[PDB]
DNA sequence: GCTCCTCTAGACTCGACCGC
DNA sequence: GCGGTCGAGTCTAGAGGAGCT
């Protein structure tokens, strides 16, 4: 029978499986630890609900080496890493030659063996390389010069558009000018180095790996950013010594110290044109060196200090293998971004046609003084300027010539009257006061017709479109900033009052304003109530105009299709510099794979090109990787302008982007280590059993349980449940639910988060074991035994950053999670030579670029990987089995683009007819385990 | 509804009410425009001759008639007549890639009725075929955009032909619904190579300097659709048509009466003389109350109302109303023309 | 004779040329005129619209649909079913005017012919003087143009209804040639349409009420274009700036090419803002002999031509000649916008 | 448990010329 | 001689980053 079930009829792994893993024979079940589970279940109410048990499945895994699966993984990890700490060992220790005084100006590489003499070469021909390269950000993108040195000598380069002095070279980037180049690269933030490189560009992996100093610095001393501002704004409190910020110069002196480092103030690089990089390049060269050398003995400080901190060779296997993400685009990423920039400049005009619109119908409420009406363009000036002064026949042929002059002399008489008038002009007297002011005046060289000045950040944007904040027109005050009026030049109070019962507690009922028949409440400000608001058009209430709450008042058409405008253009001016700045380098047709070339998708006009992000592999004391453009939370919103560029990494044609999401892994790694502190079980802890036995579809799992018991969206319930877990306190939540229901008071958001972490509990297990492994003299992983921030703990900084280390411990075993996936995928393309490499790691998903005729292949290798991950954490907290639920992925997508469905159409405001209307991408599949076992045959080899 | 009560007292279309209904005025079959409208139709051609053919350098005329012989039927569609001048007018371009014809005319669509279209048949080399066609449909819909004030009524549809060549579809959201309003076809060789039978060494162009068939395609817009779109756009009774699209611009009215008709003749005289035309306001006799007078004004959709008063003969200073606006200004008389060219030229 | 050559060959009709018939050509069946064709006929059109329904006060715009299976006989029907609809746009004050430019109907069967019919509501008793005064202005619009206007010639020619008419001439090189006739139909067309009903017929001319004796003025535009043709016609063909299709044409010399070009579009758009027509000269490649270069442009009825060489690159002065006096001088670039307006307008 | 810099736009102010 | 704009100047509020260019 290969069906298994714990003494908490938990579905476990299968016979079949469970013995090529933990082992035959297994370990007897405590009885005080089942009937403690078994009280604690029956205590929520959870026990005795039953589960249909899911179908048991069948494999022959591939031999295991060493004893368990922990050696297994060492030895791969090992196996993996040793060419590279090979390399690193042969640079650590080296006798480099002085540095030379006066640098080359030939073009490629050069060497500079010993005392300075000067040799040409093509490559640099050396295993490792600190590596430090400059681009001219003025010109564009193309690296300008690099110094690299070696155990052996020193190495520079030059591009030809340094050198070579020629007319205008081709925007468009190629392999043609990057750096040509087992091999290891060190360098300090080594992703903008690697970016640079050209072989890192070809779609078959050259087996080369980067080593960032950045990374290991913040994997060692790193600073959390409540820790980072009071460290940057002084310069309990001995971190400082020992921790330091990103910078080079801040870094070398922590893990060096001495003299600073140099650094140039003219910054000829950043702002200075090409002729001045020409000019200065004995100083600029001497510059890079200097860093360069700052960088070596940064990593000689580091390499022997981090693998101490680090022992597990996963970790940094894994690390190597994070800093090779590769995005690959085509020709629709330079037709999604003029679309994008052309969709967010008609937008705008409408936006600002839509305002005019508003202010010209709005003057005539001037007319019969209707103005003192409305109840938001009462305040405005209408004044108005006095303009300050200082039948009969036909007519025969000389009637009508003497008729015509007659009446031409007698208006051009009139032309005498120019003294009359002032000699500088008035500007538009008779309109009344607030108008003049948008309007250009006629003398300017630049006059528009129309109130031309008008614009959102004005006082008066929100005053003519009425917008209304939970119905309350809004009203603007020098001293209190933006704010709204509760009904209850006169204001029409009496206007006020009818419009809210067509449609209180609040930021308080300022009486300092006095606003005659209401009560001025301030708009929540993201800072607190100390804070004012300047713009009610602010990024931080894009929410609350989604949500229906400030709307744009009275219907006119024109008041709401700004403010859904504004709602809809609020990513794209966010981001469009980042997005429309990305490094795309097109890999010409010479350099494309057989595979690309000769596919039936392959088309002969199009331009393949490959973004390689510049991820940080340790952007944070948690350790996971950092990058604001790629590894956010987005998604192809539908009303959202520019918001489908992940849709747009679209794998080149015979090739196919086998990738999959891990579920709630942060979630279940709680409930993991919850239950192995708590009885050594799954589900002996009641959020284990939750997280387990939940159902998505029948709402029984913790979000949707929160959700329906503080009655709050999902959305809400999902960064409420999230922040609990993180160690967030009472008043977070009572701030998240004061954020999200504006109704709801500081007692009742109290009371709610009070009652809410309430919940001994149903995790309590688990936040006393985060809470014993950040309290620990030294916190290490409980998985891969990586430690935690020389700037964390506990005894340089007591008593003091807690909540930053109970959230490290979950994120750091997340990242430690995400290195074991990696190592356990790589060791299975190898082996079995499934054609495939690394794509990206967006937060939990994992994705893969693997071959077309790999992708069944590669999905089992996957959920291969996953079962094993998931072993492996139950091996080290010391379970020895794993349930059958979570033991594969739910559906491993195979797409041909980045997507989080292969259902979704991807309809935005940039492109109204979706993917595959326009750029062709069909539906991908998305394939749970017992399809791929029957149709890969249930064995990874062919 | 009672937007065609509008629409008719203004003489933007005449007839009787039975036959303004919205299937007679869609069908192509109704019984005529008025001057208000005929004006409305020419201000819409004339911008769209301008943003299509003026600020192009490979944008030629072309002539179609309005009769069709052989397989005897009035003409249709003007895209099969603007097809047969393409191997005359290479002539002129030096057979140089891409390049386009255009017309404007009126087609009898079978119900008999007709509808005055525009056509902006346009060849391209195959290899940019669909850069052209994206190129191109994001430039009419912008187009079509710029003179509304509601642009988000206008849309954009893509579609593939029986044989699944793309094209796209504009629409206007009309009060009933959307209706079609332009065609974007990449028709492809189909058309020309039917057309043209034997060699095709005739039609190739020099796409660069690789000779090409080129690949046509068609921009055909319903002008008298385009202009009831606008109509219903643009609608105190207002009419806030574009200050390039208004049929008459100023309402120049009278306030000595012989002293101001002379005044009034010479402004008149003046304004004409710069293309901004006027509607002649001094020839009523009956005294009108002048809130009626400027709901009048207002339904033709005036920009301007000047009125030359009795003091223009001491001072020179005429009252100025603007339709937008509400309020009025005294400007002199001598400004007049500049401020009006000003604000009618920034387009 | 060799003028059709030139018409052709420069684009002005469209066809081959051997189905350049003359009869064709005067009845309205001809194949159909070129890009610049349609843009003289355009001008045309423009400068009649200027002369008969800008500069009046009584003169409107009207239409009227083709068909009504078979088509119009004339564009006069229209106005006289517009009678009762036209009656409120003059506020009923007889005397009122329509005027349109619309394609009539004649089998050489089909035929395509527009006519810049005019129909003037007059009462009986003046009817005769009105009649006189249309006939001296079309005479005088007729002959502005004209560069022998001479040659136009009018007549008087009575009816069977004892109508007096005038028909005007033009004295073609193989003979004269009717362009336009008048009529003094009166009121048996207006009074059969609409039996009874005198409520409808009578419009307040003067203080009392009366029934309009219709003026019929009817001129063919389509060949007033032939008869301005021939009037121009070393080969050249001199014609009035307001009706000349394309007046300037820019040219390059020697390199640098791209600083050039730049310069060129620079002017081009500078003179197309302001309202000049112009021939883009400056994309073809390969510039001719400067001799056949500007008898093309000559051919093309251009008034002036422009090369911009290397020399404006070291002090601006351009190349700048006119085809009226075939003499070039020197001026520089912010002047030649100036130049072309003035020499536009005092003509 | 929550700030540092730079960089940009809107708003109110005082001091200064100039046209009446 | 006296009021009416007009141009620095500062303050406030928001927005990008916490690397390396
Ligand atoms: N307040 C929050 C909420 C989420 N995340 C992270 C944890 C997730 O692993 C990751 C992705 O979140 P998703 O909601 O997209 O993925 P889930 O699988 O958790 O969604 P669900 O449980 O509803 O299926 O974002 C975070 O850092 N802070
Ligand atoms: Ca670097
Ligand atoms: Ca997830």
């Amino acid at each position: 029978g290969q069906l298994r079930l714990n003494p908490l009829l938990i579905q476990m792994l299968s016979r079949g499986l469970h013995e090529q893993i933990f082992g035959c024979g297994g370990e007897m079940p405590d009885e005080a630890a089942v009937q403690r589970s078994v009280e604690h279940l029956q205590k929520h109410g959870l026990w005795g609900q039953p589960a249909t048990p899911l179908p048991d499945v069948e494999l022959r895994l591939p031999r295991l080496f060493g004893g368990n699966l922990d050696q297994h993984f060492r030895l791969l990890a090992q196996k993996q890493s040793l060419p590279y700490l090979e390399a690193a060992a042969s640079l650590l220790e080296a006798q480099l030659p002085p540095e030379p005084k006066s640098w080359a100006w030939a073009e490629g590489w050069t060497r500079y063996g010993p005392e300075g003499e000067a040799e040409p070469v093509a490559i640099p021909e050396e295993r490792a390389l600190v590596f430090d390269v400059e681009v001219c950000l003025a010109e564009g993108t193309c690296p300008t010069l690099a110094v690299a040195i070696s155990p052996s000598a020193w190495y520079s380069w030059c591009s030809r558009r340094l050198v070579e002095e020629r007319y205008s070279w081709t925007s468009q980037l190629s392999p043609a000018d990057l750096i040509p180049l087992e091999q290891l690269v060190v360098g300090h933030n080594v992703s903008f180095d690697r970016a640079h490189i050209r072989e890192q560009y070809l779609i078959q992996d050259s087996r080369m790996r980067f080593l960032d100093t950045m990374s290991m610095h913040m994997a060692i001393s790193g600073l959390s950013s409540f820790q980072r501002s009071l460290w940057m704004g002084a310069k309990s409190w001995d971190w400082m010594d020992i921790s330091s910020a990103n910078n080079l110069a801040d870094v070398h002196n922590l893990y060096v110290g001495g003299p600073p480092l140099e650094k140039e103030p003219r910054e000829l690089f950043v702002k200075g044109s090409m002729r001045d990089i020409r000019e200065n390049f004995q100083d600029l060269m001497q510059y890079c060196a200097r860093d360069v050398w700052a960088t070596f003995e940064v990593f000689q400080q580091q390499l022997p200090l981090f693998l101490e901190r680090c022992p597990h060779p996963v970790t940094l296997a894994g690390m190597l293998e994070m800093g090779v993400s590769y995005l690959p685009v085509n020709q629709n990423w330079e037709r999604y971004l003029t679309e994008a920039q052309n969709t967010y400049e008609e937008l705008q005009r409408e936006m600002k046609k839509s305002l005019m619109d508003l202010a010209n119908d709005a003057c005539q409420l001037l007319s019969g003084e209707r103005y003192k009406e409305d109840p938001w363009l009462w305040d405005l000036e209408w004044d108005l300027q006095e303009f300050k002064q200082k039948d009969p026949g036909p007519p025969s042929e000389e009637e009508e010539l003497q008729r015509s002059v007659t009446a031409h002399n007698r208006l051009q008489q009139l032309r005498s009257t120019t003294d009359l008038l002032p000699k500088r002009p008035q500007h538009l007297p008779g309109h009344p006061g607030w108008y003049r002011k948008l309007c250009p005046r006629l003398d300017d060289p630049a006059w528009a017709p129309g109130p031309s000045l008008l614009s959102l950040q004005m006082r008066v944007t929100p005053k003519l479109m009425a917008l209304t904040w939970d119905g309350f027109p809004l009203h603007y005050s020098d001293s209190h900033g933006w704010g709204y009026l509760v009904p209850g030049v006169t204001c029409p109070y009496r206007a006020i009052e009818s419009l809210y019962r067509k449609h209180h507690h609040g930021n308080g009922p300022y009486n300092d304003v006095n606003i005659p028949g209401c009560w001025f409440f301030k708009l929540p400000h993201k800072d607190g109530n100390n804070y004012n608001v300047g713009s009610p058009f602010a990024k931080d209430f894009l929410p609350k105009m989604e949500d229906g709450t400030l709307q744009a008042g009275p219907g006119g058409a024109s008041g709401p299709r700004a403010l859904e405008i504004n709602k809809m253009i609020s990513f794209w001016r966010n981001a469009h510099k980042r997005i429309s700045s990305q490094m795309v380098v097109w890999l010409p047709r010479s350099a494309l794979p057989r595979v690309v070339t000769r596919h039936p998708s392959f088309d002969e006009e199009g331009h393949y090109g490959a973004i390689l992000p510049q991820v940080v592999t340790a952007g944070t004391i948690t350790r996971r990787a950092v990058e604001p453009t790629w590894l956010t939370a987005s998604n192809a919103r539908p009303d959202r302008v520019g918001s489908e560029l992940k849709a747009m990494v679209q794998a080149p044609p015979g090739y196919v982007l086998v990738g999959a999401d891990v579920d709630s892994q942060e979630l279940w790694i709680a409930a993991v280590l919850g239950d192995a502190h708590f009885a050594g079980m799954h589900g002996c802890t009641a959020f284990g059993w939750m997280t387990l036995q939940g159902r998505k579809s029948r709402g029984t799992d913790l979000h949707s349980k929160t959700a329906a018991t503080v009655g709050i969206s999902r959305e809400h319930a999902k960064i409420f449940n999230y922040g609990r877990i993180y160690g967030a306190g009472q008043s977070f939540a009572e701030r998240l639910l004061m954020q999200f229901n504006h109704r709801l008071t500081r007692q009742e958001a109290a009371e709610k988060a009070q009652q809410m972490y309430a919940v001994g509990g149903t995790e309590s297990e688990m936040f006393n074991k985060l809470e014993s492994i950040a309290m620990s003299d030294t916190p290490r992983t409980p998985v891969l035994g990586c430690c935690i921030s020389r700037a964390l703990e506990p005894s340089v900084v007591q008593g003091e950053f807690i909540t930053s280390r109970v959230n490290w411990v979950v994120q750091s075993s997340a990242v430690d999670y995400l290195h074991l996936m990696l190592v356990a995928m790589k060791w299975l393309f190898e082996e079995f030579a499934i054609d495939g490499r690394f794509c990206i790691s967006i937060h939990d998903e994992v994705r893969y670029l693997v071959r077309e005729e790999d992708r069944y292949r590669a999905a089992l290798a996957l959920q291969i990987t996953n079962l094993l991950t998931r072993c492996m954490f139950a091996y080290k907290l010391g379970l020895n089995d794993l349930p059958q639920s979570v033991a594969f992925f739910s559906a491993v997508d195979i797409d041909q683009c980045l997507r989080k469905e292969v259902t979704m159409d991807c309809k935005t405001p940039s492109n109204p007819t979706g993917m595959e209307r326009r750029y062709g991408i069909p539906q991908g599949e998305a394939l749970d385990i017992y399809q791929i076992i029957e149709l890969t045959k249930g064995s990874l080899e062919k | 509804e009672a937007l065609l009560e509008i629409c008719q007292r203004r003489h933007f279309l005449s007839g009787s009410k039975q036959q303004l209904s919205r299937d007679s005025l869609l069908s192509g079959c109704h019984p005529g425009f008025g001057p208000l409208g005929v004006e409305l139709r020419k201000n819409l051609a004339a911008e769209w001759w301008t943003s299509v053919v003026v600020f192009r350098e490979q944008v030629f005329p072309v002539d179609a008639l309005h009769h069709k012989p052989g397989p005897g039927k009035l003409r249709e569609n003007l895209l099969h007549g603007a097809l047969e001048h393409y191997v005359n007018c290479l002539d002129l371009v030096n057979k140089r890639l891409p390049y386009g014809l255009a017309q404007i005319g009126v087609c009898f669509h079978p119900v008999i009725g007709e509808k005055t279209e525009a056509s902006l048949v346009w060849f391209t080399p195959p290899r940019t075929s669909n850069q052209w066609l994206d190129f191109w449909l994001r430039h009419r819909l912008q187009w079509w955009r710029k003179f509304a004030m509601s642009p988000s009524n206008f849309s954009s549809s893509d579609c593939q032909d029986e044989e699944g060549r793309k094209g796209n579809k504009l629409y206007y959201n009309f009060p009933w619904g959307k209706e079609l309003i332009e065609t974007l076809w990449n028709l492809g060789d189909h058309e020309l190579l039917h057309m043209y039978p034997g060699n095709v060494s005739k039609l190739h162009g020099r796409d660069g300097r690789k000779n090409v068939v080129p690949c046509v395609l068609s921009v055909n817009g319903d002008l008298d659709r385009g202009m009831l779109a606008y109509l219903y756009d643009s609608f105190r009774k207002v009419l806030k048509l574009h200050p390039c699209l208004a049929p008459i611009k100023v309402a120049l009215d009278v306030g000595p009466t012989l002293e101001l008709r002379q005044v009034c003749q010479g402004l008149f005289n003046e304004l004409l003389e710069n293309g901004i035309s006027v509607w002649p306001g001094y020839l009523e006799t009956m005294q009108s109350s002048l809130e009626q007078l400027y709901s009048k004004y207002d339904e033709m959709s005036i920009l301007f109302t000047v009125l030359v008063t009795e003091t223009t003969l001491e001072n020179g200073l005429i009252h100025l109303r603007s339709r937008d606006t509400t309020m009025k200004e005294m400007m002199h008389i001598s400004k007049l023309k500049d401020f009006l060219i000003k604000y009618i030229s920034s387009a």
